[PDB]
RNA sequence: GUAAAUUUAACUGUUAGUCCAAAGAGGAACAGCUCUUUGGACACUAGGAAAAAACCUUGUAGAGAGAGUAAAAAAUUAUCCCAAACAUAUA
């Protein structure tokens, strides 16, 4: 069952994110962790990766609408230096 | 024969009632797409495999991000009856570069900073 | 609103009702009231763990093996403790997560014996008429775990 | 029957399940809400144009400088003189 | 003794939930089986196939014996599980 | 294939884990030719590594021939009698040190089929099922359609 | 959105097939018949439709005694029939 996982904001697969993949599977007996899981470091750059190209794609195309609303006030003031006398 | 498809325009006049429908919000338009591939490209023709190679949808349901421009659009419309998109909603905004190794996406389209393990 | 009775206008099912909410809470708070005296006093004998240790889940006792199909970064004999513990329980009483268990609560250890590699496993592809005839040996790593014990503590 | 059978005048047809036409509906609401997220774009064509071209540059010159970069791997005196001891001995 | 199900048939079993909602606890005592239940203690090869084909209630196939490529192949010294 | 070799059930030597952990292998054999192309991955083995070795676990004796023969070769005898031969001819420095790892860090059970991946020696908390776990009991014991 | 395209030097090989949807021609608006065209698949993996190259779902490949899904269930009143059954326990 993984349709009411959905409805319920989950993963719908349990090995995808949650608690079971996320949290470390194993410390030494002391209580010092131990270094983590080469899935955990494959995930961690994926979304990083992923964050990446939201903050590039975000900021290009805002970038985008200024430059085309900076162009727009530059025809309209070149526009008015041409009605005098 | 058959040949591309060429939708007519008035499919994508969505209705005040898709708005109350669906997270509707027509002014102040979403910023990008979070895009997911759900069907195969073989037994379809090459220009949608072509795209399909284009817009980053290699794996299926693994999701890929892009803007909403009308190029991509225009892209889209034509594969997406292999694609599943919804809006990345950001209930807190884009994060600063000291907390972005530290970020993850959940399933009802929100990019979230708080992932602590 | 009435129905004369009639094999199918009602239900077939019996229809059930809830108990009241706040009686529930309270039946609950005195159920593991005694589950916790339980576990202070040391009632229980032997425990079993339902554990989630680094692919899939083991159900591990006290004393015995685990055999895992991959290296872990361990010296031999060099003791472990497995987090994720989602079942845990005794005799007469056992405590499931939602999905796990604190860090607190259940406490398990374990001990590496040996690493190994897998015997000599074969991948053989071969195609009729084609002359496809493709042939490969493969040894999986393996490491065995032993549990060495489960202790659980009173902390509900 | 005339012969291979899922074809001829004669044909057999094919029933529809339920779980067939569910999952058709299934797919085709997916299609739906898809044309409504592509029925409000953000920028008009107009504002687009050329927004991300330094970007495109940029990549289409690194895409250059990797192909142009190609050329025969060095070649050191070491590896020649290494490969010497394959005769080594104790004494 | 709560019954929406009848825990009846075999023994009953308590269900609750720790003060926060993160953990479920489940109370299930060995119920022991009553004494008044209980009751007192009360103080030739063809033919030999069929009398164990219905003592056993298997068929008559099983019983016959099999040939020397069948029975060298079987393993003498098999590994011990446990 | 699985059918036509043997196999076994997963195993430690001694309960290895409970009391303690003893390294399993006694002893390493290290036979090396001082003047033969083959060798010469092992000669550097004795020159730089085999010293590391034989401190960093101390309960292997290691004992290295050097014979005047053309053939290397590595023994490695378990304190359950098991012996484990390993060819070395014509390697290297990286691929010995990672063989005289695994045979010191592995126990002498044969490396044949494992059929369980646990040897769970108490199976059971709770009490093995049996048909007659959740059937009820009825009165007397009546068995069904009985009078008395 | 992409990371590929064009050109130079260099040889071999195939050079056209079958079926499905679609527009058509010939033929009986038959043929597992012949012939053009746009797309798909096959001659490569896997699961489904009973068996099933050609229909539907799926691609990049190993280990696992872990998980979620895709397609996917037949309804109306001329040797020897051919799945056994079942109108209702919360999809």
């Amino acid at each position: 069952g993984g349709q009411w996982r959905l409805q319920q904001g989950l993963a719908a697969n349990p090995s995808g994110y949650g608690p079971l993949t996320e949290l470390p599977d194993w410390s030494y007996a002391d209580g010092r962790p131990a270094p983590p899981m080469k899935g955990q470091l494959r995930r961690k750059a994926e979304r990083e990766t992923f964050a990446r190209r939201v903050v590039l794609l975000s900021q290009e195309m805002d970038a985008g609408l200024q430059a085309w609303q900076l162009r727009q006030q530059k025809l309209q003031e070149e526009q008015r230096k041409q009605e005098n006398a | 024969k058959f040949t591309r498809s060429r939708i007519p325009e008035k499919v994508f006049q969505a209705s005040p009632e898709d708005h109350e429908k669906y997270g509707g919000d027509p002014q102040n338009p979403h910023k990008l797409h979070i895009v997911t591939r759900i069907k195969s490209t073989r037994r379809r023709p090459y220009w949608e495999k072509d795209i399909i190679k284009m817009l980053g949808l290699e794996k299926a349901h693994t999701p890929q991000v892009h803007k909403n421009i009308p190029s991509v659009n225009a892209k889209l419309k034509v594969v997406k009856h292999l694609i599943r998109i919804k809006p990345l909603k950001l209930p807190q905004g884009l994060p600063a570069e000291e907390n972005m190794s530290n970020t993850c996406l959940k399933s009802t389209g929100e990019l979230v900073v708080q992932w602590h393990l | 609103g009435y129905v004369p009775k009639t094999s199918l206008s009602s239900p077939p099912w019996p229809e059930v009702v809830l108990p009241d909410p706040v009686e529930e809470t309270r039946h609950h708070a005195e159920v593991v009231k005694k589950v916790n005296e339980m576990i202070v006093t040391g009632q229980y004998g032997r425990l079993f763990a339902v554990v989630h240790f680094a692919s899939r889940q083991w159900k591990v006792t006290s004393e015995d093996l685990i055999l895992i199909g991959n290296e872990l970064d361990l010296a031999c004999g060099e003791r472990i403790r497995l987090e994720k513990v989602l079942l845990v329980g005794a005799d007469n009483f056992t405590l499931l997560g939602k999905p796990l268990l604190g860090k607190d609560l259940v406490r398990v250890e374990a001990t590496v014996i040996e690493k190994t590699e897998s015997w000599p496993r074969i991948i053989m592809r071969f195609r009729k008429r084609k002359n496809f005839k493709k042939k490969r040996i493969v040894t999986t790593p393996q490491t065995v775990l032993r549990i060495n014990s489960i202790e659980i503590a009173p902390c509900l | 029957i005339p012969g291979r059978q899922w074809i001829g005048k004669h044909r057999r047809p094919r029933f529809v399940s339920l779980r067939a036409k569910q999952n058709m509906i299934r797919r085709l609401e997916i299609e739906a809400e898809n044309h409504y997220w592509l029925s409000m774009p953000y920028m008009t064509r107009e504002q687009e144009r050329g927004h991300a071209a330094v970007r495109r540059r940029e990549a289409f010159e690194a895409i250059k400088a990797a192909a142009t970069s190609k050329f025969p791997p060095h070649r050191f005196i070491a590896d020649q003189l290494d490969h010497l001891n394959v005769t080594k001995k104790w004494s | 003794t709560y019954s929406p199900l009848p825990d009846d048939y075999n023994c009953n079993v308590e269900l609750a939930l720790t003060s926060d909602g993160r953990t479920i606890v489940c109370y299930h005592p060995s119920v022991d089986i009553p004494y008044e239940h209980t009751k007192p203690i009360p103080r030739e090869e063809g033919p030999m196939i069929e009398q164990l084909s219905k003592m056993f209630f298997t068929t008559k196939h099983r019983w016959y014996p099999h040939g020397r490529y069948h029975r060298c192949r079987k393993n003498l010294n098999p590994p011990k599980d446990r | 294939t699985a059918r036509g070799t043997p196999s076994r059930f997963l195993a430690s030597v001694l309960h290895n884990g409970l009391g303690r952990y003893v390294q399993q292998l006694q002893r390493l054999s290290f036979s090396v030719s001082r003047d033969g192309a083959s060798s010469r991955g092992a000669r550097e083995f004795v020159e730089r590594e085999v010293i590391d070795f034989a401190r960093r676990n101390p309960g292997v004796v290691i004992y290295v021939n050097s014979r005047p023969c053309c053939v290397p070769r590595v023994v490695a005898e378990y304190l359950n009698g098991a012996v484990r031969e390993e060819s070395i001819h014509c390697k290297s420095v990286e691929e010995i040190s990672t063989l005289v790892q695994k045979l010191a860090d592995q126990s002498g059970l044969d490396v044949i089929r494992i059929r369980k991946p646990f040897h769970t020696d108490n199976p059971s908390i709770q009490g093995q099922w049996h048909p007659f776990t959740n059937k009820p009991t009825t009165f007397r014991g009546l068995r069904p359609r009985e009078v008395q």
